[PDB]
């Protein structure tokens, strides 16, 4: 009988890392072996 | 026989740890929200030339909810001295009840104990608590709290959580500003009789009804003045996501006809509110 | 235009609660107005007030402060229909009886209630008065009444108020509604307040009047009306104590020995004459004072119960306490701007002389145009 | 209270009787007229004639004068739309109206309600003004009655109720004596008492004999004959004609009436004209008009009520107009303005 | 004299949401106390010729 | 709370209980605290069939 008002918050609480990608030497291959 | 208008009262509030906590407003007396437990792992670095795949392991999505608690009281009069008084008891008491609500709400929202009181983050004890090392003096191992600890504590907050303030009793901040190096120099504010930087730039909000480890500003500590290890000193948290405070209706005041027996007119007041700790990973506690 | 946000929300919070259909008047007030209808002075004052207002004649007309060039006489045919109804209300009822009952309820409870049945196009069909004692009203969430409950169990016509009702494109309603004209009081509370009635402050004097008059009716029958308390000695031979009684008694007008002296030989009998004043049983001095109270509180010059007192009674309490509130209440919601209900002052038979002299003297003035000489004494254009 | 309520609603009724209108002010030295748009003035006319729905201008006048008489205060609320065009007027309940002051000298906002009602409606002083000066959002008025020692808004109220506590207590005490002694004093006459030796059984015969002469009895008008054993009757006076203490009652009524500024004669026509032009006009009409005229419209235009409205002044105005007509060393325009009639 | 408001009482208590009543709380004291004021005075004389 | 409006249910479940109780009373109501019903007063002429 008591309908609970659904609020629109969303706790995530997880954690990622930083990224070392941009420092590394970027390069692009088209085949599967170079 | 020369009544003045002077109304010296000389009573104090706290600060307000309310503009820090995330604010949410609800109408019903029962709200519910979702939570992401963990995304889980999906896909491995599989080998080549294998026409297959792996289902991995799905995540999890919890569904939480919390209610709101009420806060009420009663006060009456006698209706005889209220007609001859040279003052107004009502408007004084109306303020005297809101005064009791603001200080009880903030304190309960901080140290509330489970049933019919929002569980404060102190008693919750899921904030990771960090304790400091003791020091040696003349062979004794008295516990202490050096300025070296404070910088280590504030800086050790994970950067990806966001910007996080800190809370402490002003007697602790007085303890920091009055530290001395080896010979005679102050650590902060060298040679200006006072160290007082803009707190909002150092993101340190100050309050006065925290555990206050230097009891009555009398436990700096060299002998029997040690901090009595096991005392709260300061906290630090991304408050806009570490703790929420809900509000449904502000205080109310209603005459209670019935129970007023023609001698003591009885007013009734109350309010409804609440709070709950969110993800208590954003947030740490410093301890002696 | 309408912002729908009045400061009257101060009461719906906790002092009141929405959706209850509270009654408009206290049960004590209804009974007090009931028993005051049989009280001589209160009923005399009551029917007088309703009587004088019932003599005034209605008509719709242009309002004097007509700055609204966009006249609110939306159709000019709704106004003709409105005129018809103010002269001929719902069948088996005249406009005079409406004025009598309306102003009467305004005197007993300080309110006026009515009901209209606009057909489909702002054209009013008929008007009905509503009994104040058994009328309940229901408030909104913001500040005001939305519906009126009229009846306990079978009759449940949740009649909408004027504020919320199916309006025309011009603003006039299409469906039925009610008015609930209110007399204001202290502390605002436009509708949530206590009534404003002379009956509030006449409780003590009327009870004094009943008590003293009850003493009066009682002592009239109960006090012996006989005179000449005659007394004899304890030696008179009852057998001749009869004849001495027959001697004194048989002197009445039309008796055997009527008007002749009474001779008693020996055994001196002693007569004493009682007073039996009985001329102040109603306590005239502390009765007319109470009468002056319950009449003055109704706004009645004592002289009415000389002509100058009648003029004052008309143009001091009747007009600006029963004529203007009824007229403004109707004019607020019965027709659009520029037009409103008017009553001709010249219909008062007592004020006919005064207007005539004022019209006479104004005629002599010359530094004044004819149109403003007109409007200062009625006579629009 | 009987007399107190009678004097109040009379003052309420009479003030409620005047008719409003906006008009050119006589002292129009401001050629830069403050009738900012001539449309706000039109809407201001409509609103003075038709205030907030479910309330007329008459009821507004009644409530304002009543609250001014009881407390010496007048408060209102406005809803100016966006361009100085006021939308509605609401009177404010003065008992439960609270206001907060600035640091320098004045009130800035009004709190209306303890708990849920928390509308800190700004004062007219500080509110979003238009480029000409007219406000754009709500505000309140708080018309105040002056007093000694200044303190424009910090001072104590000035109402007739301050100096009538002693007499009104005397009246309610005295009328309580009146109602109390009304029921409780025996209404019987003829305290008849017998002697000792009268043989109950014939003493009752004496009672029925003296009893059976009332209207309805048998020997009414007749005599009473008692053979032996003289019984003695005494007639109780039972004055009962001074229970309310007429002399020290009307003096109280005069005090709590004169303090409100009402000729006793009202509760002849000369007294009515005096009561209109000596207490009602210069204690309710001119302060209400000046307060409204101060901050509801610009300079050069202000709220006015037509004096001709008053039915008691019609004869007075009429003769004044007649005699002025006879004067000659005066141009027509000033003959007009001296008796109304602007231009 | 003047007022000396001592300490606001503890009014509310955070009751459970079932009971149809509140619970009484501690009152406050106002301590209407007074204070006096002292006076300062003295004299000094002169001649008349010796001052001209 | 309690979306199903309970107040309107009780006022409806009070006039209903009143309606059937009144009908039951005027039939068999016994003397004190009840209107004397025409079935229990038993002064109507009564006819009975034979077996």
């Amino acid at each position: 009988f008591f309908t609970p008002q659904v609020l629109a918050l969303e706790v995530d609480c997880n954690i990622e890392c930083a990224s070392l990608l941009d420092l590394y030497g970027q390069i692009e291959v088209s085949r599967s072996t170079f | 026989p020369q009544v003045l208008a002077l109304e010296v009262d000389c009573n104090i509030e706290c600060a307000s740890l309310l503009d820090l906590y995330g604010q949410i407003e609800v109408s019903r007396s029962t709200f519910t929200y979702m939570k992401i437990a963990d995304y889980g792992q999906l896909g491995e670095y599989t080998c080549d030339a294998k026409c297959d795949a792996e289902f991995g392991e799905p995540g999890n999505i919890r569904h939480l909810e919390g209610k709101t608690y009420d806060y009420r009281g009663v006060f009456c009069f006698n209706r005889k001295n209220l007609q001859e008084a040279n003052y107004d008891f009502l408007s004084f008491m109306i303020g005297a009840a809101q005064r009791s609500h603001r200080i009880n709400r903030n304190q309960a929202l901080m140290i509330g104990k489970g049933v019919n009181e929002p569980k404060g983050w102190l008693t919750e004890n899921c904030f990771p608590v960090f304790q400091t090392l003791p020091v040696d003096v003349n062979g004794t191992s008295t516990p202490a709290f050096l300025a070296q600890d404070w910088r280590r504590f504030v800086t050790s907050f994970p950067a990806e959580y966001g910007e996080a303030r800190s809370v402490m009793h002003q007697n602790v901040f007085g303890y920091l500003a009055a530290m001395v190096d080896a010979n005679g120099r102050f650590l902060f504010g060298d040679g200006d009789l006072t160290f007082t930087p803009d707190l909002v730039r150092e993101r340190i909000r100050i309050s006065n009804c925290l555990p206050d480890p230097t009891e009555g500003n009398t436990k700096g500590g060299t002998g029997q003045d040690a901090f009595a290890a096991g005392s709260f000193v300061a906290a630090q948290a991304a408050w806009k996501t570490a703790f929420y405070a809900v509000e449904k209706r502000p205080m109310f005041f209603e005459q209670y006809e019935g129970g007023s027996s023609a001698w003591c007119v009885k007013y009734q007041f109350g309010a409804e509110d609440g709070g709950f700790v969110g993800c208590c990973e954003h947030g740490r506690i410093l301890q002696i | 235009p309408a912002p729908s946000a009045n400061p009257a929300k101060i009461f719906i919070r906790r002092f009141f609660s929405a959706g209850v259909a509270k009654n408009v008047v206290s049960y004590s007030n209804v009974m007090a107005a009931q028993r005051a209808m049989e009280h001589p002075v209160a009923f005399r004052c009551l029917d007088k007030l309703g009587l004088t207002v019932q003599s005034v004649k209605w008509d719709v007309g242009k309002d004097p402060q007509n700055t609204q060039v966009g006249d609110g006489g939306m159709s000019a045919s709704q106004r003709k229909a409105l005129q018809q109804i103010l002269q001929r209300p719902n069948p088996t009822m005249s406009g005079a009886q409406l004025r009598y009952s309306a102003a009467l309820s305004w005197a007993c409870f300080g309110r006026m209630a009515f009901k209209v049945s606009v057909m489909s196009d702002g054209s009013v069909n008929a008007i009905w008065p509503l009994g104040i004692p058994f009328l309940k009203q229901k408030f909104d969430r913001y500040g005001d009444v939305e519906s009126f409950q009229y009846g306990d169990e079978a009759g449940k016509e949740t009649i909408p108020s004027f504020t919320k009702v199916e309006k025309n494109d011009k603003g006039r309603p299409i469906k039925n509604y009610a008015f609930m004209i209110v007399k204001p009081s202290i502390n605002g509370a436009m509708n949530f307040d206590v009534q404003n009635t002379p009956l509030q402050a006449i409780g003590v004097p009327v009870a004094l009047y009943d008590a003293l008059m009850a003493r009066a009716i009682d002592s009239a029958d109960g006090t012996p009306n006989s005179k000449w308390l005659v007394t004899a000695s304890r030696d008179l031979d009852d057998g001749q104590a009869k004849e001495v009684k027959e001697g004194i008694e048989e002197t009445k007008p039309g008796g055997d020995n009527g008007g002749e002296i009474i001779f008693i030989a020996g055994t001196d009998v002693k007569v004493q004459e009682m007073k039996n004043d009985l001329s102040d049983i109603h306590s005239k001095v502390p009765l007319d004072d109470q009468a002056r109270t319950i009449a003055g509180n109704f706004g009645i010059p004592i002289a009415l119960l000389y002509d100058e007192s009648r003029k004052a009674f008309f143009e001091d309490t009747i007009e600006p306490g029963y004529l203007t509130p009824l007229e403004d209440g109707f004019s607020m919601f019965l027709c659009g701007a520029g037009y409103r209900v008017i009553f001709d002052r010249d219909s008062i038979p007592a004020l006919r002389k005064s207007r005539a002299d004022i019209a006479a003297t104004y005629d002599k003035v010359t530094f004044i145009t004819e149109e403003e000489k007109r409007e200062v004494t009625g006579w629009p254009a």
